[PDB]
């Protein structure tokens, strides 16, 4: 639900969509309220771009996960003089 | 037979601002053409599939807008962090590397750009006009353009062509002089002056951006244009297009369907034309932005990830290096360039004749102070002695025009004598 | 019918004052007038610093100077006779107007 | 093990033509859509911007 | 509608001219204000001036 603070996702029009209007998977981003995805603490190069740095993809007995997209690995070149 | 050889240089920093993307808009065709009026939705339904074409176009646009920023910035396959060091041969990089003090990784020049580039928007929201946020936030851009700036400093032209290899900063600037003609001994004997000129140039740039009549007018022209076209798209809901009135509820509450329809249709044909015009303007302007975001990618790939030999491409003068900085919907380039100064007239000669055979320079020109003849590199006055080491003999001195009688000193014979 | 054609900001007599200052710098200064203060250099002695950029050494030029001059001049003459011919190659410019 | 080395050169002048600009046109919308007709100017006025 | 079509054609053709007037600027900046090493850019053959 784009640019909708999560409180407003109702009313109870059809329960098959009310399932996607509530639950524990309700997640908030800077692009709106995303429902039906699990918010993980990993980081990946992202497959389906939600927006504002959040991306979602399908994986593990599997489900849709919405993570924060990863730019890449770290490195620190040993710069001496 | 008169040449002019520079004797003192000047390292100058320019600036260049390039648009990269623009706001990702999206209009809800039904909600705009006739919104909240079920009595008009059916009428519009039969009018064709314009409602979905004018949403697929604005989706393609908002997708390439996300792709342009990937193209321009995401050119490093890793994320380098500059080591906590200051031993940059005297060069000062405070004004461009990210600071620890500020909570974000914004450098002292990237913030001068954010605080320089600058109801109705709610009304657009009520009319189905949405502005989506970009995929790459303004805190992730700063984590690329600070990994594109800690690789150039500590690795050079190598981090963009394989595994990054460290190299002392001084000893890489001297391998950038050696790419534009001036030999290395020029750098290693003028190191302090070069550092104290580069630092001053950076300071003057920082004071230049903060001035009024800002050169970043290119970046705030994009926003002005894309916020002016969309305001006309809302101004044009006040025109009735020759119908009874411009409010759809008025027409619905003054006329029965047999006569209401023949007026709604001269509304539905008036708003859809405006929407199509807006979509076409967006398509053309997005083509311009696409053109100008594949030149920024090229300048980032060449002026930054290496050194350029294309004249007047990476800033006026001989190009030494560059530094990228982020900016709202744009990229800023700080081309650091080498500029000669203080020319000085000299008398030259094509080729020199020692024993009838004509000696020629290997790298440089022949220059005389009026009495003695030397051979010098061409972008700096560094006279040497005309030896059989740096002149290659070729032919007989009767064919070249301008040959000068002189003497060439061989290093072998005098030292060998004992 | 309200269809107006405005005149350009730069007249066709000011264009000729740029493309004759872009052509008296190349001849007498070379690659330097576009990268700082222009520095003079004898014309021959700059063509030999343009041979030395494409591989051929300078002694090639300084020992073939007359032939090079008498070939460049002939090339210019043939170009002048080529433009004056029909089926002009400037069809790109008169396509815009058409 | 066979190479081919040129022995005599040829200096050639080409030509290249590039468009730079085009005629700067401008149309007066009212004067064209319905000109010299005050009875139509009002009608066109309400038609939008 | 005719006027809008004409304006759109002008916009597109002006985009073409803009594209072809930033290649002429590049060729003037490189082929003239220096020497080029890009093959078959400043005319066929090794480019002198
Ligand atoms: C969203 O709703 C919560 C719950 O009322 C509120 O605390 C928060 O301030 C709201 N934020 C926005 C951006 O509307
Ligand atoms: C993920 O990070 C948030 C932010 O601190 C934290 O509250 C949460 O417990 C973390 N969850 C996991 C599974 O690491
Ligand atoms: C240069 O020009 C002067 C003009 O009098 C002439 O005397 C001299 O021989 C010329 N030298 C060369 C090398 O062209």
């Amino acid at each position: 639900y784009q640019d909708v603070n999560c409180t407003e996702v109702p009313d109870q029009l059809t329960p098959t969509w009310r399932v996607y209007s509530t639950g524990s998977n309700v997640f908030q981003t800077r692009a709106g309220c995303l429902i039906g995805a699990e918010h993980v603490n990993n980081s990946y190069e992202c497959d389906i771009p939600i927006g504002a740095g959040i991306c979602a993809s399908y994986q593990t007995s599997q489900s849709i996960i919405a993570y924060t997209m990863s730019l890449g690995a770290e490195n620190s070149v040993a710069y001496s003089n | 037979n008169s040449i002019a050889i520079p004797t003192n240089f000047t390292i100058s920093v320019t600036t260049e601002i390039l648009p990269v993307s623009m706001t990702k808009t999206s209009v809800d065709c039904t909600m705009y053409i006739c919104g909240d009026s079920t009595e008009c939705s059916n009428l519009l339904l039969q009018y064709g599939s314009f409602c979905t074409q004018l949403n697929r176009a604005l989706t393609g646009i908002a997708v390439e807008q996300d792709k342009n920023t990937q193209e321009v910035f995401a050119q490093v396959k890793q994320i380098y962090k500059t080591p906590p060091i200051k031993d940059f041969g005297g060069f000062n990089f405070s004004q461009i590397l990210p600071d620890p003090s500020k909570p974000s990784k914004r450098s002292f020049i990237e913030d001068l750009l954010f605080n320089k580039v600058t109801d109705l928007i709610c009304a657009q929201k009520f009319n189905g006009l949405t502005v989506l946020p970009p995929l790459l936030t303004d805190e992730m851009i700063a984590q690329y353009t600070s990994a594109l700036l800690a690789g150039t400093i500590t690795s050079g032209w190598t981090f963009g062509a394989g595994a990054a290899l460290q190299i002392p900063f001084a000893m890489q600037m001297a391998y950038r002089f050696n790419g534009i003609g001036v030999t290395q001994n020029v750098l290693y004997e003028n190191q302090k002056l070069i550092a104290n000129q580069f630092n001053s140039a950076i300071g003057k740039i920082q004071d230049s951006l903060s001035s009024t009549a800002s050169a970043l007018g290119k970046l705030q022209d994009v926003v002005n244009q894309n916020a002016q076209a969309l305001n006309t798209l809302v101004k044009q809901l006040s025109s009735n297009f020759g119908a009874i009135s411009s409010v759809l509820n008025d027409i619905l509450s003054r006329l029965d369907p047999p006569e209401a329809e023949v007026q709604i249709d001269r509304l539905i044909t008036g708003r859809l034309q405006s929407l199509q015009t807006y979509v076409t303007q967006q398509l053309i302007r997005a083509a311009e932005i696409r053109a100008s975001a594949n030149l920024a990618a090229t300048k980032m790939s060449e002026c930054v990830l290496g050194q350029s030999k294309r004249v007047d491409f990476c800033g006026k003068g001989y190009h030494l290096m560059s530094f990228p900085q982020s900016a709202p919907h744009g990229v800023v380039f700080l081309h650091v360039t080498y500029v000669p100064a203080q020319e000085k007239n000299f008398t030259t000669a094509p080729a020199i004749c020692h024993d009838g055979k004509a000696h020629f320079p290997r790298e440089g020109v022949f220059v005389s102070n009026g009495t003695h003849w030397f051979v010098t590199q061409r972008n700096f006055y560094e006279p040497q002695i005309i030896t059989t080491d740096n002149t290659f003999v070729s032919g007989n001195c009767d064919v070249v025009i301008g040959i000068v009688n002189n003497t060439v000193y061989d290093p072998l014979q005098p030292e060998l004598d004992s």
